[PDB]
């Protein structure tokens, strides 16, 4: 709202570990092969499933509430098996949003309940809005924004993104606390 | 009031209500919601589930007419039927062969054939029966086009009976 | 030299690509999205302020220059076609707008219907332009456009648009999803132009002079009892999703009519080829009419060109056209490229022309100096 | 950018034209001393490249290629990245069931090299009028 980020009140029950805070109302199922290095934060009501996976996220990774990250199934006639994805650093996934991408990019801001596409890879520094449908095995360049239904370029992003979402991450990160 | 079937990998951390018939080779994801109110929720073989997929028989929650009689209105799912991520179903009958794709709210009386697919994020109300092998694709119109050839999914099924152990 | 590139700003659809090709690279419709606006706006708005025109086509050029074409602007010259008699002020600004803004080398100011006779060799042709806005008349005799013996009406895509979406709210008969299934009469005040000018594509074609005729008499209802032929039958178009319109037989075959209906002051589309060449000179009779030229994307509706022509030998007969046009045989030209870019065509054959170009063309370096566009009216 | 309402808070630059734009968007010019937006500052072409297979081409081989990429195809139906299947190479897209084999185009041993467009139909008409016009100019 005008720039400034706004508050966010957070209950008791939420796994803070090393940095890395974690809504204990939103299931991992596999918490083996899934991996938070940095200062993560996932909102409740949120899926990250261990299906033969390898979710790498990012320094100041955001995932907002009834959002899902499952890997991609690769259709190989060698061997069917799920392709491990890695979330790049300061990704901002919106609420209610779907992803079964592979290999999304750093400095990322993800839209609200918007479907992206099996074995889709996102570049650093893209915005995909909101109510918008990437298919299956699509790229968005760096600097861009897809939306529609067909999921196709819309126009360019502002210049200054690299340096623009870290502010926007870390901002809503420290604005982010316990009541 | 549960028909448990064995070959079939039914995770137990998935929510489960009311009197479920479970199919022979159905794979169901967790945190998939499959409620039996009114009728029984009758499973083909290999109709896997996956993620959030709201299968409800609450024809009477629906409209509440108290009327034709009993009204049982028994869910039939035909055989390798795809249930993809946040997709909500309510098809007294379902057809053999067909994939709704991801955020796809299938209609309360909207009977499915062989080779069709829904639209991702793309929402159908309006009862109609869908005709032999035609997909469905976009939300700000539906846009019907007939597929060549059905499209079946029996290799990604087979492989989840190794994954599924120790999750 | 580099390979100058062609523009032809139209109210529907703008033209765009390169001299010395085969046909325009990029076609798109002429609107911008701007934010906070739901529907596009209009790039070519006529009458209104120039500061609002500037800024809109300013927008839309830098999207068909980096877009749709990649090309520095500087480095090229430019050939922008537009219509006779297009506005003196629009016209002023598109050219203020690629001197100052985009400091394009050099803009040439081609009109329409003279490039449209360039692709098919032909020195002199007749040349109607069926358009959006107006369908327009300009007989062209050795690469001299006779002004004097214009003729232009308004029964081109828009009025077109708006007779459609007139008979649609009349016969209206749309499936909601919400016990909709029995005929539910104007759910939606309006219709978007987008949707009406789909249908008209897709469902409406151009009827037989003979069976048009009678259709014409059929709706007028004239002292007689169920004189209409036999509709085709009735197509189902989805509005928005849920909602599916059922269009009428009779509308897809009438909505065509308002262009080849006589009304009394007896101008059609047909007559204004007639009415046109009646007025030429005595010796340029027999060429023009043995060289007649069916340009614009309303002519591209299907069996037009065939009621055209037919139209045009039944008007011939009325008596008022029989004494000058009697005994005059009509013959289309079919140009290379398809009816809505012939115009843009003419414009890469004459780019291809690097030594005249150049000439013809007004140089950016006498823009800076006079600020004063050459026209066809008084200098 | 989008998230934080950075379109409320406008800066104003000063020239001939003023403009409100966010400070996200307007660029500082250090040559001298007056920031500039979007709008007042001119454009240039450096590089073309495709969005599916990204691949940076020159200069001169896009004018060739008429500012294509060769190997990617787009679906003519809906607007998308094709994607090539085998069962011998058939063209399909993800988000409608559109095939190659749907219009009748034949498949093709070869991946990329196999797959082409028509000429075009008045290609010929075309060099005969531009070389006719070309001596007329001359
Ligand atoms: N291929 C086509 N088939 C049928 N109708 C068309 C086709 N292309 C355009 N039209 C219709 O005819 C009109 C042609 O207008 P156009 O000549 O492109 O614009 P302008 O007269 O402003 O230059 C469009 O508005 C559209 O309604
Ligand atoms: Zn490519
Ligand atoms: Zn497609």
């Amino acid at each position: 709202m005008e720039l400034g980020e706004l508050l966010y009140n957070k209950s008791e029950y939420i796994e803070t570990a090393s940095g890395n805070k974690v809504s204990r109302q939103s299931v991992l199922c596999g918490s083996q092969n899934i991996v938070l290095n940095g200062k993560t934060i996932v909102m409740n009501d949120c899926i990250i499933r261990g299906d033969l996976a390898n979710v790498r996220v990012g320094r100041h990774c955001v995932v907002k509430s009834r959002s899902v990250i499952r890997p991609p199934f690769k259709k190989f006639s060698k061997g069917v098996a799920f392709f491990p994805l890695h979330i790049g650093d300061h990704v901002f996934i919106e609420e209610d949003c779907v992803v079964n991408a592979a290999q999304i990019g750093s400095y990322v801001h993800v839209g609200k309940n918007c479907v992206i596409g099996r074995r889709c890879v996102l570049k650093d520094c893209c915005k995909i809005l909101d109510n918008t449908v990437l298919p299956p095995e699509t790229v968005v360049p760096p600097f861009t924004v897809f939306s529609g239904c067909p999921g196709l370029f819309s126009g360019e992003l502002p210049e200054c993104t690299q340096e623009l979402m870290i502010d926007v991450t870390k901002s809503y990160y420290q604005k982010f606390l316990p009541l | 009031s549960v028909k448990i079937a064995p070959g079939a990998v039914v995770c137990v951390e998935s929510e489960i209500r009311g009197d479920v018939t479970i199919g022979p080779r159905t794979v169901i994801h967790p945190k998939a919601r499959i409620i039996a109110e009114a009728g029984p929720i009758v499973i083909g073989e290999g109709n896997l589930i996956e993620e959030q997929a709201l299968i409800i028989n609450a024809h009477p929650d629906n409209i509440t007419p108290d009327a034709e009689d009993s009204e049982p209105k028994p869910m039939i799912i035909g055989t390798n039927n795809v249930f993809e991520v946040g997709c909500y179903s309510q098809a007294m009958k379902m057809g053999d062969n067909n994939v709704i794709e991801s955020k796809a709210y299938v209609g309360r009386n909207v009977i499915l054939t062989s080779g069709c697919i829904i639209g991702a994020c793309c929402n159908l109300n309006t009862f109609e029966v869908i005709p032999e092998n035609t997909v469905i694709y976009g939300a700000d119109c539906l846009r019907r086009v007939q597929t060549e050839r059905p499209q079946p999914q029996t290799l990604q099924l087979d492989f989840l009976m190794k994954i599924l152990p120790n999750y | 030299e580099k390979t100058a590139v062609v523009i032809d700003l139209g109210e529907a659809f703008t033209k765009c690509g390169f001299a010395g090709e085969t046909g325009p690279r990029c076609i798109i419709p002429s609107v911008i999205k701007k934010a906070g606006m739901p529907k596009p706006i209009k790039v070519v708005q006529y009458n209104i302020n120039t500061e609002e025109l500037y800024s809109y086509l300013k927008e839309f050029i830098h999207i068909l220059y980096f877009r749709h074409l990649l090309v520095n602007p500087r480095d090229r010259r430019v050939v922008v076609i537009e219509s006779v008699l297009c506005p003196s002020h629009f016209r002023e600004t598109l050219t203020r707008v690629l001197f100052k803004y985009f400091e394009v080398p050099s803009v040439l100011l081609a009109p329409s219907h003279l490039m449209a006779l360039l692709t098919l060799g032909i020195n002199s042709a007749m040349v109607l332009d069926c358009g959006y806005r107006e369908s327009l008349v300009l007989p062209i005799y050795e690469g001299i456009p006779v002004l004097n013996c214009w003729g232009a009406l308004p029964l081109g895509g828009k009025a077109l648009h708006k007779e459609l979406e007139t008979q649609l709210l009349e016969q209206c008969t749309v499936d909601t999803g919400a016990a909709k299934e029995q005929s539910l009469p104007s759910v939606m005040g309006s219709i978007p132009e987008g949707v009406l000018e789909d249908i008209k594509v897709r469902t409406c074609f151009v009827s037989d002079l003979t069976r048009g005729l009678k259709i014409q008499a059929a709706k007028f209802n004239i002292d007689g009892n169920t004189e209409r032929p036999s509709p085709p039958p009735n197509v189902d178009y989805p509005l928005d999703g849920e909602k599916i319109l059922h269009v009428l037989g009779s509308i897809r075959d009438s909505v065509v009519e308002i262009l080849f209906e006589q009304d009394n002051e007896e101008k059609s589309v047909a007559t204004l080829i007639l009415d046109s060449l009646m007025q030429c000179p005595i010796d340029t009779r027999k060429q023009l009419a043995e060289n007649l030229v069916i340009i614009g994307g309303t002519s591209m509706l299907p069996g037009f060109l065939h009621r055209l022509l037919a139209e045009i030998r039944y008007l011939v007969e009325k008596p008022k056209y029989k004494k000058t046009l009697g005994t005059k045989t009509f013959r289309i030209h079919t140009p290379p490229a398809k009816a809505n870019c012939v115009a843009w065509l003419g414009g890469a054959i004459f780019g291809a022309l690097q030594d005249i170009l150049g000439s013809r063309s007004v140089s950016k370096e006498y823009y800076n100096q006079t600020g004063r566009i050459p026209d066809w009216c008084s200098l | 950018a989008s998230l934080l309402q950075s379109e409320r808070v406008l800066y104003l630059v000063q020239g001939e034209k003023k403009v409100r734009a966010p400070l996200s968007q307007l660029y500082f010019c250090r040559y001298c001393s007056e920031l500039r937006s979007l709008e007042c500052v001119s454009h240039e072409v450096d590089s073309h490249y495709c969005p599916s297979c990204l691949e940076n081409m020159p200069s001169a081989e896009a004018k060739l290629k008429k500012n294509r990429c060769a190997n990617c195809f787009d679906c003519p139906g809906c607007m998308h990245t094709l994607s090539t299947r085998a069962t011998a190479y058939y063209l399909a897209c993800g988000f409608c069931r559109w095939t190659s084999r749907d219009v009748g185009m034949a498949d093709k041993s070869v991946a990329s090299g196999g797959w082409q467009e028509p000429d075009h139909p008045h290609t010929q008409r075309m060099n005969k009028l531009i070389e006719y016009y070309q001596q007329l100019a001359q």
